[PDB]
Order: structure tokens, then C-alpha cells, then sequence
């Protein structure tokens, strides 16, 4: 039962990054696929979570 | 402000520039001479003179302990404006 | 205003453990040997 | 005495089965060596004074653990080793002869500080 | 006042014995040093350099100073023989990189202010 | 903290200790990184009276070394009283 | 007080002797160590995803040097040369002359960052909060010459990092 | 203020690398013991001698 | 001892250490030249350099001393003195929880007797003194440089040795090895004159000449 | 060890060479909240030793 919840959290990450294309972008650019709250954005384009 | 020499090199706020025949300007070939564009001599002059009603005024530079050591400036000469030796701010005594 | 300094909580911090704690574990020596002897006999059979 | 110690606690130091006898032998040896030293020498007058103190305590107290407390030299094996060291020092003093006057006074400002 | 503790030699004749003995050891050791360190100099060049170092100090007449120079030499022998040194250390005696420095008044005058 | 209940049991059983009580990764129990401004105390010499420096000048109370002897029936003595034997700890004498 | 770290004698009853024999033959204690490494395998790693995640720092952090300004834009430095005198590494070089307006200001302010030990003595000594060790630690260079800082470099760093520098001072100036 | 904190000194018996390992590891435990006391008995006041 | 900022005084130690100094001087008149105890309670014995082994052995082995540990052995260069080198022995007595400093002197050419027979710790300390100051310890097991580079000529810790030395190293591609050359510094070390012209400590005022 | 460098860095601004202890005391007072974090480190350190 716990395993099923864990797997849902692993798919919600894919949707939380905008889909597979967004999920893969961060995976290869950042090597991490966590989803976090957006604290803000700066004038150069960097996003802070 | 940054003024450029006949060679094209930027002059610093200390008046430093390499004359035409100096070999040391080769270090800037393919790179840059870093010069701060904010000349402190020009920016302090922009600050308005403060009109005060006493022969003596104190200056700490602002911020209290985040400024400079507190000094007292005499304003009894009317041919000049009292200036701080630390922050460069000017003061004048307002005719009573 | 009053002095504010990094100081201990009024009641003091909770107890802090420092002694060794290697918990005792496992089965008796007799029991471990018997199981091994038992597995052999079943396998031999 | 009592039950023999299993260990002194110090590595390289062995328990002595006959502590009182060994101490009496060594302290008496020291006094014999001190006899050859000139009488007025302060090494003789001081070394005799402390050694004869220690010798008296051994003879007075049979128990080892009580003797250790009174001698204030640690374990009895630590005390015995110290006796051997004093005996070795005594024999060396006879050749050095440090009771003789100063060989040479230092230069004028050798020990002046600040310069 | 002039009475001073010696180091080893009590007179220059006894000291000059140690200088010669030291030269013997160095002279035997250059052939092995060139072979072991794989230097690109000749044995004659190394033996010439040993002679030069021994010649530099050819003016001293104090037995104690000569003893110290012999002591320092013998230390350098233990280093070189035991290969504590390296090729860079052995070749520092020859000052290969240092371009020749002028040693006449006019040449010194043209280059700088030094005497 | 994010470990599933099964994994907590597995690593607790293998180690043998309740690892979730004393985790080695800091979470929310740390202090805030922005703290209220301090107001620090002042020293004993922040006084407006009876505070002359000549009465609290340690450097000037230092004296040159005493010269016990110079070339220029007593009882024997020791550099200090013989040291006291240590006592075994009563918290845990033997490890 | 003292305690003995290894002065315990074993029990010679058969149950104890047998238990030790099992430990010797069945490698119980060695198996125990394998469990700890197994427990760590199922723990969350302590690694951070640098450069996307950074290690925590404090306002007191001593990093890249900067020269500051008053709010007017005037340089705080008055060429007192206290930083030059206290620098344990002799990393600071200063030359001063009267400015065209009569102010005591520097013509040279050079810090050799390959001589600096990043001790912060020069920001303690400064009476006007002009020279500061800033927050930055990511200024590695491809050449040595790029680490010999002059006045213009240090002023640009101040104008570059002023917003962070001022806020950190606001946090720690009451401890200083 | 090491005379106002209580701690035990580990002592070896065999003089070997194993005993020295045990002394150092036990010294770590005693330091935690000292740290607990320093945390709770930290006094208020100034931090550098008030002699400028 | 209610002055917050002033170091407390311990007279019990001063009386104890002073008496022990009289004890040593009485027992070893042949070598002891001076005994002094400081304001912060440390005893110093100053001896002729020919009593190093006798004095150290007595302190190590005497039952009213037992200074079994040689904490440190070092030297100090004082050029103005005709015997410029001051050899200092610092000893620890675990039995009596006490420390004593023993001082002697030598010059560039006069050897001191090695203390290795008394303390085996002195082997390396004496090597360091030779390497750094150039003092020769006679009858040493192996006296050789310990801290300086192989072939280094000079004794760096003498007050007359320049701080940056006389030679510096670099790698030369022509000879494909590290070479030594005379030292040239891009930035010369800046000598700051910090001493104040006004006396600070009257109690140490030296008598006028 | 990394967490203990954070205690050096918070008092002095350097993870290793703090230059914090100076003749007469220390350079700066403990920042507020430091001792609470030292207690947390100490509370969970004995376990790390046991694992060792
Ligand atoms: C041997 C058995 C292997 C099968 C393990 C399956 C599994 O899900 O175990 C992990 C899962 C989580 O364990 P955990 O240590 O608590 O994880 C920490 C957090 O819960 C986890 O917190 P979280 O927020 O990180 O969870 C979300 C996580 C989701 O991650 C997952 O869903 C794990 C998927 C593993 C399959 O998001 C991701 O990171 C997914 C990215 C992809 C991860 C890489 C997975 C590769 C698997 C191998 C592929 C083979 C082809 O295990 C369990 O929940 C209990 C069962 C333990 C394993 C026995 C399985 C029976
Ligand atoms: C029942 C009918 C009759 C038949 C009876 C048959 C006999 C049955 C009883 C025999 C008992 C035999 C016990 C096993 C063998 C003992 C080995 C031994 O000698 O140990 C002593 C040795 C020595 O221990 P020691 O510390 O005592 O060494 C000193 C020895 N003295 C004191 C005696 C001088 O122990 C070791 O072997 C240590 C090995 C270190 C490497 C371990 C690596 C980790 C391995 C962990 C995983 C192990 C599981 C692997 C499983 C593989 C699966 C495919
Ligand atoms: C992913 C995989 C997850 C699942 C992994 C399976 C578990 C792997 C091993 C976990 C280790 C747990 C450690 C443990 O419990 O041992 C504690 C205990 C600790 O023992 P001890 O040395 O501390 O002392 C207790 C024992 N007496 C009382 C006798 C002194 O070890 C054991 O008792 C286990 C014994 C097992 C012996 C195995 C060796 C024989 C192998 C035969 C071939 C097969
Ligand atoms: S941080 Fe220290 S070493 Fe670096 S420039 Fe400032 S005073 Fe000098
Ligand atoms: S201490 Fe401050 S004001 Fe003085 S010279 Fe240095 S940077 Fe300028
Ligand atoms: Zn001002």
C-alpha cells in the first residue's frame, strides 16, 4: 500500500514539471526531478524553489 | 566621468592612462581595462548643501554605527561651506 | 531595552546521552549451533 | 601484605613478589653509596633525610596498600624503580662532584633580559 | 680567555688530517654519484668541483671552524651517498642556469648601481 | 523522514536502533536563519565613577623575575606537594 | 577521575564459552557490521545538488573583498592605512594623495588575493566600514594575474555585491 | 574553566593501537559530556577583557 | 582576586618554587649560576653549559624532583651577547605536578653535550637546533638537518639570516629540473616600525648607562 | 564534521581558520540560536559514535 503511494508521487512529479518534456529537461539539466513551491523569479530567468 | 585618451584607452578616477609609447598597454589586447564608471568625485558634488541653524554641526555619515566616526564642523566662515573629512558632505549656516 | 544574549533556556537543555549503547542481540550459542546441525541433516537426507 | 596485584597498570612494569625486601635492599644500598660522598655535601644530607624517611615507613607498615598511601610515590613498583634511579644518580654524583664550587661565572650580561 | 672548548681537533695539524680524509671520501664517491644520479657531467668535472669547494676555504686557520666545515661536508656525504638528495640538489653546485655575471667595473657600470 | 514505514523497520532492525528519533539529517528543528537583533551587555569597567585605570591595569602589575640566587639543618623540599592518586569514575569505572 | 577502556575479563562458564565459539565460527559480529552498512543504504543521502543547491552560510562569512561607498556614492575609504598595517600577510598596498577637491582618498588600493588569508582583520580595523570580505566564494580564475586586485576591481565588486553586503552588516553590526 | 566541568579520563592497559583507539573514542564521549555542561552553565556578560 | 581584568596571584606556588630553587643551587653549586622565579610562577635555573648532563640527570632521577618528561628543548639567538645562543630545557614532573626551565649558553663554535643519554626525546630537538641555529651537540647519535632542504646552506633562525633567504627555486625547461637562483621579490617585504617612543613598563626600566 | 564547521562559520565566518580565540577572550559573541543548534548536534552524536 505504501509502495502504491510512492509510485503516485513519482508520477505527480512528471505532471508537476509540465509533462514528460518538462520532466526530462530538468532531469538532464539539473539531475533532480523534485517539485517545489516557486518562491520567485529574477530578471535573468532563474527560478527559485 | 570616464574620458577616453587619443589612443582610446579609458582614464581612471586616479588619472591613470598609458601614454602612446608604453608597451604595457599590450596586456589589454584581446581583453579589457577595468574602470569603475561611478566617479566618487562627481557624485559627492551632486549632493545638496545642508542649511543648518548653528555655528557647529555634527556628522556621522548616516546609519549611526554604520557610518563614520562622529565629528563636529565649524560653520562660522561664510566664504565656504563646512565639509566633512570622512563623507564629503557639505553644510552651511542659515542666516538667522 | 534589556540585554539579549545567546543563553541557555531557562529550565536548561534536555539530557544528552554520551555512554556506549551496543545493544545485545541474537540467539544463544546453543540455539545457533543446533539450527546449523539441523539444516545439515535435512540436506543430507 | 595481602592478595597480590594482577597488574600494576603500567605497561612494561612487572609486579614485584617481594616489595618490602627489595625496597629495604635498595634504600640501604643508597645509604652505603652516600657514605663515600663528602659529609658537608647537600646531596648526602638531603638524600639521607628522605631515604631514611622512606626506609622507616617500609619497616613500620607491613601492608603494601597502606605503604603505597604513606610513601606517596604511586604503586610500590613505581617506588622501587625510583629507588634504583636514585642509586644510579648517587653513583654518578661521585664522579661529577657537583658539591665543588662554581667552575666559572658567566659573562657580564649573559642572563640580562631585556637586553 | 683564549682557552676554548674544542670540537674535535686540538690543533690545525690534527684538523687538516680530517680535511684530507674527507677529500678522499668525496673523490671515491663522485664516480658512483654520476652513475647513480644519472648526471650528464664527467667524473673529472665533479672531482674538479670538489676541489673548488675545498679551495674556497683555503684561508681559514682556526681549528674549530675547520672542524665545523668538515662536519658539514660529512653530512652532505651521507645525503648524497644515501640518495637523500636528488638530481636537482647535486647539480646546484654547478649553477648551470645562472648566466655569467659581469666582474669588471665598466660592465657593472653599464648594467646597474651595484659595487 | 520521507522513508516509508517498511524501510524504517528494515533499517531500524538491521542497525538495531530507533534511527528515526535521532536522524543525522537536519529538518525543521534547527534555528531560524534570520534572528531578532541582539543587545549585548557591557563590561565591568563601563562605569562613570571609581573606574580609574591605575587600579585595573594588569600590565603594570607585572614585575621582573625574582632572583632567588645569583653568582654575582633544613628539611628537603619538593617542587610541589606530591600529586593525589586519581579515583575511579563512579559513572562507569570499566568501559 | 579515570575509567578503564579495556580491562574486563571474560566469563568462563560453558554458555559464555559456547557463545564466543559461535561468534568465532559463525561470524556473528562480522554479520552485525554488515547490517549497519545495510541500514545506511536505505537512509537518505546527505548530498546536495550543487550548483542548483548551495551549502548554508552565515552573514559573517569571509569571502571576496570589496570596497564600499556611502549612500551618496562617495568612497568610504580615507586612506588611513590601518588595513595595510594589520594585514598579517602584507597583502594590501595603498598609496594616497589629496584629491582635486581636497579629500583624503586613495590612488592605489591593491589586494594580492594569493597573499590573503581571508582573516577579516582588515574589515575589523577599518573605521568607516569601507573594506569588507563579502559573501562570494565563486571567483576562481584561469590565471594568477586575475587574482591581483586593484582599486577599480574592488570598487566594482562593491557595486556588484552592495545589496547583499549591506544586509549582512545590518545583521551582524550589533555583534561587532 | 576546566575545573568546573566533570569528565573522566580514559586509560589504557596494554599500550597498543587498540587501546589508543578506545581512549580516543571514549574521549569523544566525554567531550559530549563536557559540552552538555558548557551549554547549560554558560554565563552572561562580556566576551573580551574590558581593558581597551 | 576580585579585580575582574587582572590575573590572580598564587603566592603558595611562588614560595614553593623559590625554595626548590634554593634546593637545587645548594645541591649543584658547581654549575648553577642563577635561579629566578617569575611573577606568573615559573622557576628558571641558569647553569654553566658544562653541567647539562649532571643537572638534567639529577632533576630526572632525584626523588624530590622526578622531572621525567622533556617537554621542549629550544634555543634563542641574542646577538648582542658574546655567547649569542641561549639553550633552554623545559621539563615536566608528573609526580609533583611541576615544571622547571633550565637555561644555558653557547656560541657559534663551542659545542654543547647532547642530552640524549638523559632524555631520548632530545634527539630530534637537538637536530632542529643545529639545523636552525647552527649549534653543535657533541656525541649525538645522528646530527643532521631535519627541517631545512637538502643542501640548504645557512641557519635560518639566527637573527642575522634574512627572512626570505638568499636563494629561491623554480623549474627550468632547458635543464628539465628544479633549479635554485638568487632571490628576487616582485614585492619587497615592507618593514614597519611599530615601537613607540614612550616607555610602557616602568618596573623593567634598565639602569642608565 | 561538516555540521561542526557550520558552528565555526557562524561565530567567526570561517569553516576552519576562525581566528576567533584571541588574547583577552574571543572576537565576537555567539550569534543567537547557535547553542540551540549545538544541543541538537550533541543530542544525536552518541549514536553516530556507536555506529562507528
Ligand atoms: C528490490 C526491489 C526493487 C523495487 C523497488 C520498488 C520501490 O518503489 O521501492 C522504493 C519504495 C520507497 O522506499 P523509500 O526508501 O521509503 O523511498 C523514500 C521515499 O519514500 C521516496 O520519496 P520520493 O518523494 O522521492 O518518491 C517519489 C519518487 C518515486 O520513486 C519511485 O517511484 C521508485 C520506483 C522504483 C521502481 O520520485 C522519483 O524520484 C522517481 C524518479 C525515478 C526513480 C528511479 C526509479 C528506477 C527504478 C528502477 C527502474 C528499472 C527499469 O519502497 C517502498 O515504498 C517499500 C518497499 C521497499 C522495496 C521493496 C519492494 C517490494
Ligand atoms: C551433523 C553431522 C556431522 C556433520 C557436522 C559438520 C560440521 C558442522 C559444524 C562445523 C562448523 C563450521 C563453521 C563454519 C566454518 C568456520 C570458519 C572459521 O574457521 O572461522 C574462523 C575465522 C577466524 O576467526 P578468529 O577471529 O577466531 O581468528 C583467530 C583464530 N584463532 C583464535 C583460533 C587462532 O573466522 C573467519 O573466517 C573470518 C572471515 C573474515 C571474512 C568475512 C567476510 C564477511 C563474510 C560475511 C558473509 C558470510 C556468509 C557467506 C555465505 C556465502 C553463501 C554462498
Ligand atoms: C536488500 C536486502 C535486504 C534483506 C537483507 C537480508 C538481511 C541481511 C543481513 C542483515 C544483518 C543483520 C545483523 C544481525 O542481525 O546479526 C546480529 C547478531 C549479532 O550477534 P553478536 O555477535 O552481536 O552476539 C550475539 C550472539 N551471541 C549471543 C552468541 C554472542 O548476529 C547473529 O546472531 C546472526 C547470525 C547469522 C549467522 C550467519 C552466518 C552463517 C551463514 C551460513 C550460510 C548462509
Ligand atoms: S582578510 Fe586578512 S589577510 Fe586578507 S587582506 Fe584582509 S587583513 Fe589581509
Ligand atoms: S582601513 Fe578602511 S579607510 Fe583605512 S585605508 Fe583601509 S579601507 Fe581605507
Ligand atoms: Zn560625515
Amino acid at each position: 500500500m505504501e509502495l502504491l503511494q510512492v509510485l503516485k508521487r513519482g508520477l505527480q512529479q512528471v505532471s508537476g514539471h509540465g509533462g514528460l518534456r518538462g520532466y526530462l529537461r530538468v532531469l538532464f539539466r539539473a539531475n533532480d526531478v523534485r517539485v517545489g513551491t516557486l518562491v520567485g523569479e529574477d530578471k535573468y530567468g532563474n527560478k527559485y524553489y | 566621468g570616464v574620458r577616453t585618451s587619443p589612443t582610446g584607452e579609458k582614464v581612471t578616477h586616479t588619472g591613470q592612462v598609458y601614454d602612446d609609447g608604453d608597451y604595457r598597454k599590450v596586456r589589454f589586447v584581446g581583453r579589457q581595462k577595468e574602470v569603475n564608471e561611478n566617479f566618487a568625485i562627481d557624485l559627492i558634488a551632486e549632493q545638496p548643501v545642508s542649511q543648518v541653524g548653528s555655528r557647529v554641526i555634527s556628522c556621522d555619515g548616516g546609519g549611526g554605527a554604520l557610518g563614520h566616526p562622529r565629528v563636529y564642523i565649524n560653520l562660522d566662515k561664510e566664504t565656504k561651506t563646512g565639509t566633512c573629512g570622512y563623507c564629503g558632505l557639505q553644510f552651511r549656516q542659515q542666516h538667522h | 531595552s534589556k540585554v539579549k544574549q545567546d543563553m541557555p533556556p531557562v529550565g536548561g537543555y534536555g539530557p544528552i546521552d554520551y555512554k556506549r549503547n551496543l545493544p545485545r542481540r541474537g540467539l544463544s550459542g546453543y540455539s545457533m549451533f543446533a539450527v546449523g546441525i539441523g539444516a545439515l541433516l535435512f540436506g543430507y537426507w | 601484605a595481602g592478595l597480590l596485584k594482577k597488574t600494576t597498570g603500567l605497561v612494561g612494569l612487572a609486579v614485584c613478589e617481594t616489595p618490602h625486601e627489595r625496597l629495604k635492599i635498595l634504600y640501604t644500598k643508597i645509604l652505603d653509596v652516600l657514605g663515600h660522598i663528602p659529609k658537608n655535601a647537600a646531596y648526602r644530607k638531603y638524600t639521607e633525610q628522605i631515604t631514611n624517611e622512606k626506609l622507616s615507613m617500609v619497616k613500620a607498615e607491613p601492608d603494601v596498600k597502606k605503604l603505597e598511601e604513606r610513601l606517596q610515590g604511586g604503586q610500590i613498583e613505581e617506588v622501587i624503580l625510583q629507588a634504583e634511579n636514585e642509586l644510579s644518580l648517587a653513583r654518578k654524583m661521585i664522579q661529577w662532584k657537583p658539591w665543588e664550587p662554581l667552575v666559572e661565572e658567566p659573562p657580564a650580561s649573559q642572563w640580562k633580559w631585556p637586553i | 680567555s683564549t682557552s676554548v672548548k674544542p670540537i674535535f681537533s686540538r690543533d690545525m695539524n690534527e684538523a687538516k688530517r680530517r680535511v684530507r680524509e674527507l677529500y678522499r671520501a668525496w673523490y671515491r664517491e663522485v664516480p658512483n654519484t654520476v652513475h647513480l644520479f644519472q648526471l650528464d657531467i664527467s667524473v673529472k668535472q665533479g672531482r674538479d668541483k670538489v676541489r673548488e669547494m675545498f679551495k674556497k676555504n683555503a684561508h681559514i686557520t682556526d681549528p674549530r671552524v675547520v672542524d665545523l666545515l668538515v662536519i658539514k661536508g660529512k653530512m652532505e656525504l651521507e645525503e648524497t651517498i644515501k640518495v637523500w638528495k636528488q638530481r636537482t640538489h647535486v647539480m646546484r653546485f654547478f649553477h648551470e642556469t645562472e648566466a655569467p655575471r659581469p666582474k669588471d667595473f665598466l660592465s657593472k657600470f653599464y648594467v646597474g648601481h651595484d659595487p | 523522514a520521507s522513508a516509508t514505514r517498511f524501510i524504517q523497520w528494515l533499517r531500524n532492525w538491521a542497525s538495531g536502533r530507533d534511527l528515526q528519533a535521532k536522524l543525522q539529517l537536519r529538518y525543521q528543528e534547527i534555528s531560524k536563519r534570520t534572528q531578532p537583533p541582539p543587545k549585548l551587555p557591557v563590561g565591568p569597567s563601563h562605569k562613570l565613577s571609581n573606574n580609574y585605570y591605575c587600579t585595573r591595569d594588569g600590565r603594570r602589575e607585572a614585575m621582573p623575575p625574582s632572583i632567588v640566587m645569583s653568582s654575582q639543618e633544613k628539611k628537603a623540599v619538593s617542587p610541589a606537594p606530591p600529586i593525589k592518586r586519581w579515583e575511579l569514575s563512579q559513572d562507569e569505572p570499566y568501559l | 577521575t579515570y575509567k578503564y577502556v579495556n580491562l574486563r575479563e571474560p566469563s568462563m562458564d560453558m554458555k559464555s564459552v559456547t557463545d564466543r565459539a559461535a561468534q568465532t565460527l559463525l561470524w556473528t559480529e562480522l554479520i552485525r557490521g554488515l547490517g549497519m552498512t545495510l541500514s545506511y543504504l536505505f537512509r537518505e543521502p546527505a548530498t546536495i545538488n550543487y550548483p542548483f543547491e548551495k551549502g548554508p552560510l552565515s552573514p559573517r562569512f569571509r569571502g571576496e573583498h570589496a570596497l564600499r561607498r556611502y549612500p551618496s556614492g562617495e568612497e568610504r575609504c580615507i586612506a588611513c592605512k590601518l588595513c595595510e598595517a594589520v594585514c598579517p600577510a602584507q597583502a594590501i598596498t595603498i598609496e594616497a594623495e589629496p584629491r582635486a577637491d581636497g579629500s583624503r582618498r586613495t590612488t592605489r588600493y591593491d589586494i594580492d588575493m594569493t597573499k590573503c588569508i581571508y582573516c577579516g582583520f582588515c574589515q575589523e580595523a577599518c573605521p568607516v566600514d569601507a573594506i569588507v570580505e563579502g559573501p562570494n566564494f565563486e571567483f576562481s580564475t584561469e590565471t594568477h594575474e586575475e587574482l591581483l586586485y586593484n582599486k577599480e576591481k574592488l570598487l566594482n565588486n562593491g557595486d556588484k555585491w552592495e545589496a547583499e553586503i549591506a544586509a549582512n552588516i545590518q545583521a551582524d553590526y550589533l555583534y561587532r | 574553566v576546566y575545573d568546573q566541568v566533570e569528565f573522566d579520563v580514559p586509560i589504557g592497559s596494554r599500550g597498543d593501537c587498540y587501546d589508543r583507539y578506545l581512549c580516543r573514542v571514549e574521549e569523544m564521549r566525554q567531550s559530549i559530556r563536557i559540552i552538555s555542561q558548557c551549554l547549560n552553565k554558560m554565563p552572561p556578560g562580556e566576551i573580551k577583557v574590558d581593558d581597551a | 582576586d576580585t579585580r575582574p581584568t587582572v590575573r590572580p596571584r598564587n603566592d603558595v606556588a611562588h614560595k614553593q618554587l623559590s625554595a626548590f630553587g634554593e634546593y637545587v643551587a645548594e645541591i649543584l653549586p658547581k654549575y648553577v649560576q642563577q635561579v629566578q622565579v617569575s611573577c606568573f610562577n615559573e622557576l628558571e635555573i641558569c647553569i654553566h653549559p658544562d653541567g647539562v648532563i649532571p643537572v638534567l640527570t639529577f632533576l630526572r632521577d632525584h626523588s624530590n624532583a622526578q622531572f621525567k618528561s622533556l617537554a621542549d628543548l629550544t634555543a634563542v639567538d641574542i646577538p648582542t651577547r658574546q655567547n649569542r645562543f641561549e639553550i633552554v630545557y623545559n621539563l615536566l614532573s608528573l609526580r609533583f605536578n611541576s615544571r622547571i626551565r633550565v637555561k644555558t649558553y653557547t656560541d657559534e663554535l663551542t659545542p654543547i653535550e647532547s642530552s640524549v643519554p638523559v632524555y631520548k626525546a632530545a634527539n630530534w630537538y637537538e637536530r632542529e637546533i643545529w639545523d636552525m641555529f647552527g649549534v653543535f651537540f657533541a656525541n649525538h647519535p645522528d646530527l643532521r638537518r631535519i627541517l631545512t632542504d637538502y643542501g640548504f646552506e645557512g641557519h635560518p633562525f639566527r637573527k642575522d639570516f634574512p627572512l626570505s633567504g638568499y636563494v629561491e627555486l623554480r623549474y627550468d625547461d632547458e635543464v628539465k629540473r628544479v633549479v635554485a637562483e638568487p632571490v628576487e621579490l616582485a614585492q619587497e617585504f615592507r618593514k614597519f616600525d611599530l615601537n613607540s617612543p614612550w616607555e610602557a613598563f616602568p618596573a623593567y626600566r634598565q639602569p642608565p648607562e | 564534521r561538516e555540521k561542526m564547521f557550520e558552528f565555526y562559520e557562524r561565530v567567526s565566518g570561517a569553516r576552519m581558520h576562525a581566528a576567533y580565540v584571541r588574547p583577552g577572550g574571543v572576537h565576537q559573541d555567539l550569534p543567537l540560536g547557535l547553542m540551540d543548534d549545538i544541543y541538537e548536534f550533541s543530542k544525536n552524536f552518541s549514536l553516530r559514535i556507536d555506529e562507528l
